[PDB]
């Protein structure tokens, strides 16, 4: 009670001279002002009912303003105040576990934000020099994703897929399994995810948050909604607000993951932004400048080399393809811009094979690179193993033709996995170890994933020194994989 | 002026608390419909 | 002079003169910015207005700045002195190795070479690529064209040509990396570092390197190439040598072009394209040519839009290259990699009198199999394969063996497919395709033919597959 | 394995019987203060209707006065 009035002082009430311009017309999302005589280009604009641009035309005569929310708060008259900054956005490890709207904003409660920094937007990415190869892994956590398709630090995978085959729970197992590298003591490992929801339902982002919390892993996320009900300019804006509360870790020494969730609702945005400015449409109504879109935002998950702090910023675009064509205007624009992707396909959603990783088409252009060498071991004879199974799957003779066949199932079976599910690096190596070598053609497929299961509660259980071996030095020796497999054999005697 | 117009506001509606202050009906039928929402749900 | 904002939309600025204004395609530079941006000039409004395209982030412009004219169009850097250097468009060094410290300035938008320059000598150019030497053998001094969707193999391609023709050649060279990721510039420039191709200590560096890539605005992508274009123009002629030139995404010009062609107040064309789509395009592609003072090589990728080779870009540029080479995702699917499609390849030294006759019938046997195989599928993909005549099996069965045996492992693909890199001599390729066309291999199987050198190693992997 | 359960249940149940007190105390008191600014708003709106407007203009020019001073 006399808390709120302590609320009360201490506000700045005090007034200042600012340079002021009129509204003259408001409709279609684009304000069109009068005055601003000295406003920069791509400035943040304040409106008298606390909305604000982003001064995006400087015409001769008028400066059409985007509006940041609903323009029915906008009247013809009212009074616009320029805050003399290209629009920014708080950054800083204040954010951590805040669900902060595409400018800032908390849409949490919980206070605040306390931040004491502010980026641009519309940065640019680093050049030439600074970037250096991607040498660190990133650990999704998903067999699937972590043997065949293995991930950087630095690079930016493309997630590519279809309604409902599993794009968002990828990506927050991937989240959820940076808690144990988040608590270790090395700043080294530390991943500070972050999470850019953009046009998608509210309750979604909302029982997501939920799941995050319950897995104990907003003590280092950020999510920044600007759902499916926000205007048009903010789902433009939140990939950008996103990227650069992530350019601050990246610049700051520290390591990034950015995921945003879609970038095909981003770019239906611009496109209303856009036709509504009365630019000329393209191929799908699509503006031209639709790809410079994605391309800038894109171009900043970089990977700075030692003389530049040594960060990086990962990026994980999720695009939505309809009926599943790669080859649409969108999923290629990206399927350019991008060091890798991941197919989900529909068909293998739909056989209970999940994730649906299409490993056919799945590629990841530093791959082998950045892969802990205990899983290059185990993964480079899956990764032939598969390939050889899918050369022969189109009829179902002799012995190594139903070898084939049958190794291949029971290694789709043993990559299939659970969802909030997330494996350290070892039990993959593990599983995918007792899959590959060949200790499992007996067992019927039906039962690989009992069996997974049940093995891994064993392993972990006992052999935490086998694992912790395999940990430290990352990499299977002899004397590991011969007792490995002595694990391994023991194991399937009692089955 | 203003930081000391609420002030006194404040004073002012404090000394007149003894209780909720020109609340009416809808007071008391808002915090029972949310006291038995929360029974509901606990 | 010395004119002032008045409008800034995009990348495209408005400014205004009191004094006489400048020349268009001159370049201006903003006074009052805490970096260097330099605005080209592109159309002359009236009242003493002219619009200007930014060569640079436009934010921060006030209505009201004061821009400063040059008095000449942009001008960069050319000499040997750019070699093992890189450069934006407007020609500073973004390598961090101090100013490229030459005499003579080059202006990026010179004039074609006039009709009584141009050469007409035409020679094979070997590349060790069997599919591209059989059907579509380049030619050496001749624009060459790789179409290509998105992920099938246009800079893998450019990247085994930059290998094996580069590295053994004698001439500089130059690539103009244009609207292309970030990232792949710098592993190219730290490839050829240890390479010794670009040399950090010494003047025996033979590669300039020109970057515009794709975090760059509208109006840098659209002129990188012409900077590309006069680095390499210069070698040509001030020189007098041979030069290669690649260029790396060439549909990015013509993209930003369109991007920055709403904003000057033109009627869209066809697809949305610039109503200049065609003649922009040629007074670029009409600077890359041999003449008789030099020869440049171009190698060009080309990006297909949504995978559509009749989207005004590619068909209109498929008017300005001696060979093409259209990659398709079609065969990329089937994991043949070079994915090049052989029947729509083409190459203008495809003539018994250039690459003689044996090259010719051999390569033209290829095609009419291939062809006839393709003319089948549409039966084949519903009456199976049951329900054709004996010799229709047997076309079959020796096209699926050249489709597999045209597919070859690279050299910088040995970090995807571990596969060892293969360059296959011309002699080599003609002796096994005309062997596989003669029924020399009827016995073995069609794997036996996929992914292997010279067609030694198609038998040697059919014995070790037999046992 | 009863014990456990039981173990945590009584866990359950004592913070259960918490988070409906501190539950019922966010919300009451929250509403008392948004209803706190609401009276206090509309009130203060009267209470600007007396006759001290000298003493604000007087303050307003004063403030002209240094805004002027200090943007030159
Ligand atoms: N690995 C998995 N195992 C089992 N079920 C899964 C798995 N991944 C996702 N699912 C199920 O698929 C359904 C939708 O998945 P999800 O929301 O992750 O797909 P999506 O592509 O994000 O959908 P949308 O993009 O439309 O939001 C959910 O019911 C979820 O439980
Ligand atoms: N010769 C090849 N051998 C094996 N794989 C290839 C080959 N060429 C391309 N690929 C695969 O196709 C992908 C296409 O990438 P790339 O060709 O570099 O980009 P672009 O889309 O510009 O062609 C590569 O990452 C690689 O995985
Ligand atoms: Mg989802
Ligand atoms: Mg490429």
């Amino acid at each position: 009670s006399s808390i709120l009035e302590e609320r009360i002082l201490g506000a700045d009430t005090s007034v200042d001279l600012e340079e002021t311009g009129r509204v003259l017309s408001i409709g279609d999302g684009i304000a069109r002002v009068h005055g601003l005589r000295n406003v920069q280009a791509e400035e943040m604009v304040e409106f008298s009912s606390g909305l604000k641009g982003m001064s995006l035309n400087l015409e001769p005569d008028n400066v059409g303003v985007v509006v940041f929310g609903n323009d029915k708060l906008i009247k013809e008259g009212d009074i616009v105040k320029r805050t003399g900054a290209i629009v920014d956005v708080p950054v800083g490890e204040e954010l951590l576990g805040r669900v902060v709207d595409a400018l800032g904003n908390a849409i949490d409660g919980k206070g605040p934000i306390g931040s004491k920094a502010r980026r641009r937007v519309g940065l640019k990415a680093p050049g030439i020099i600074p970037r250096i190869s991607v040498r660190e892994p990133m650990q999704t956590g998903i067999k699937a994703v972590d043997s065949l398709v293995p991930i950087g630090r630095g690079q930016r995978e493309l997630i590519i897929g279809d309604r409902q085959t599993g794009k968002t729970s990828i990506a927050i197992d991937t989240i959820i399994n940076q808690k144990r590298f988040n608590d270790g003591t090395d700043e080294k490992k530390k991943l500070y995810c972050i999470y850019v929801a953009i046009g998608q339902k509210r309750s979604t982002v909302a029982q997501l948050v939920k799941r995050l919390t319950d897995a104990d892993a907003m003590k280092y996320t950020i999510v920044v909604s600007a759902t499916a009900s926000d205007a048009a300019p903010l789902q433009y804006l939140a990939p950008y607000s996103g990227c650069s509360m992530g350019e601050y870790f990246r610049d700051n020494g520290k390591h990034a993951l950015i995921i945003y969730d879609d970038l095909s609702k981003q770019a239906v945005a611009y496109r209303q932004m856009s036709l509504l400015l009365r630019r000329p449409p393209g191929r799908e109504a699509y503006p031209g400048d639709v790809f410079y879109l994605h391309s800038r935002l894109l171009e900043r998950a970089a990977k700075m080399n030692d003389a530049f702090g040594g960060g990086s910023l990962t990026a994980l675009p999720v695009i939505e393809t309809q009926a599943g064509d790669v080859s649409a205007y969108i999923p290629t624009n990206v399927i350019s811009i991008t060091d890798g992707q991941i197919f989900l396909e529909t068909e293998l959603f739909y056989k209970g094979i999940r994730p649906a990783i299409n490993v056919g088409l799945s590629v990841s252009r530093v791959g082998s690179a950045a892969q802990t060498r205990a899983m290059k071991q185990v993964a480079g004879t899956m990764k032939l193993e598969l390939a050889q199974y899918r050369e022969v799957a189109a009829f179902a003779l002799d012995a190594a033709t139903q070898q084939l066949l049958s190794r291949g199932v029971r290694l789709t079976e043993l990559l299939k996995q659970g969802q909030y599910s997330p494996m350290a690096i070892e039990e993959q190596v593990a599983v995918i170890y007792a899959g590959v070598r060949g200790y499992l053609d007996k067992l019927e497929p039906s039962k690989i994933t009992k069996f997974e299961n049940a093995f891994l509660s064993h392993v972990i259980s006992q052999h935490q020194a086998l694992l912790g071996k395999i940990r430290t030095d990352g990499k299977i020796s002899e004397e590991s994989d011969a007792k490995l497999k002595e694990i391994v054999t023991n194991f399937l005697a009692g089955f | 002026k203003l930081f000391v117009d609420k002030i006194r506001e404040y004073r002012t509606k404090r000394q007149t608390s003894g209780g909720p202050v020109d609340a009416g009906p809808e007071y008391q039928q808002d915090l029972d419909r949310e006291l038995f929402k929360l029974k509901q749900m606990y | 002079t010395t004119g002032r904002i008045v409008a800034v939309i995009g990348a495209v600025v408005d400014v205004q003169f009191d004094e006489g204004l400048p020349p268009i395609l001159n370049a201006l530079e903003v006074q009052g910015r805490e970096t260097r941006l330099v605005l080209e000039v592109a159309q002359h409004l009236g009242e003493s207005t002219v619009r200007t395209i930014a060569m640079d982030g436009t934010e921060g412009l006030v209505r009201g700045q004061k821009v400063l004219d040059s008095g000449a169009p942009i001008r960069i850097p050319v000499g040997p002195e750019t070699l093992g250097r890189i450069m934006n468009v407007i020609g500073e060094p973004i390598d961090e190795r101090g100013p490229i410290k030459t005499k003579q300035f080059a202006a990026i938008h010179a004039e074609a070479p006039e009709f009584v320059e141009m050469s007409v000598e035409q020679e094979i150019l070997v590349t060790g690529i069997k599919v591209v030497d059989l059907l579509a053998p380049y030619a050496k001094g001749g624009k060459i064209g790789l179409f290509g969707g998105a992920g099938v193999g246009k800079t893998v391609l450019i990247m085994e040509l930059i290998n094996n023709v580069a590295k053994a050649h004698g001439g500089y060279s130059v690539f103009a990396g244009v609207g292309e990721r970030t990232r792949e510039g710098n592993d190219l420039y730290h490839e050829m570092i240890e390479s010794g191709v670009i040399n950090l200590k010494d003047a025996t560096s033979k590669v300039a390197l020109v970057y515009g890539q794709m975090n760059e605005p509208p109006g840098a992508r659209a002129r990188v190439a012409l900077t590309g274009l006069t680095v390499a123009e210069y070698f040509r002629d001030q020189e007098g040598q041979d030069v290669l030139l690649f260029i790396d995404n060439i549909f990015r010009f013509t993209q930003a072009g369109s991007e920055v062609s709403a904003l000057l107040g033109r009627i869209p064309s066809a697809v949305g394209y610039q109503p200049t789509l065609a003649t922009d395009m040629g007074t670029m592609q009409e600077r890359i040519t041999t003449t008789k003072k030099g020869s440049i090589t171009s190698v060009q990728a080309i990006y297909v839009p949504a995978d559509d080779l009749t989207d005004p870009a590619p068909a209109t540029t498929f008017a300005h290259l001696d060979a093409t080479t259209v990659l398709s995702r079609a065969i990329a699917e089937l994991g043949i990699y070079p994915a090049v499609d052989p029947l729509d390849s083409t190459s203008r030294i495809m003539d018994p009198n250039i690459v003689g006759s044996e090259h010719y019938d051999v390569a033209r046997g290829v095609q009419k199999i291939l062809q006839d195989y393709k003319s089948l599928q549409d039966i084949i993909a519903i009456l199976g394969m049951d329900e054709l005549s004996e010799e229709d099996k047997l076309t079959v069965s020796r096209a699926r063996k050249i489709q597999r045996f045209l597919s070859q492992p690279f050299q910088v693909a040995e970090v995807f497919t571990g596969h060892l890199g293969k360059l296959v001599p011309l002699k080599e390729t003609i002796k096994g395709f005309q062997q596989i066309l003669a029924g020399e291999y009827d016995h073995l199987p069609e794997q036996a033919f996929y992914m292997v050198g010279p067609i030694e190693e198609a038998v040697a992997k059919a014995d070790k597959l037999a046992e | 394995v009863t014990y456990r359960e039981r173990l945590h249940r009584v866990y359950r149940e004592v913070k259960n019987r918490l988070d409906y007190h501190i539950s019922v105390q966010n919300m009451m008191r929250q509403k008392e203060q948004e209803h706190m600014i609401n009276w206090v708003e509309k009130r203060v709106v009267q209470s600007i209707s007396a006759q001290q407007e000298k003493e604000t203009i007087a303050k307003c020019i004063a403030d002209l006065k240094l805004l002027s001073k200090k943007a030159q």
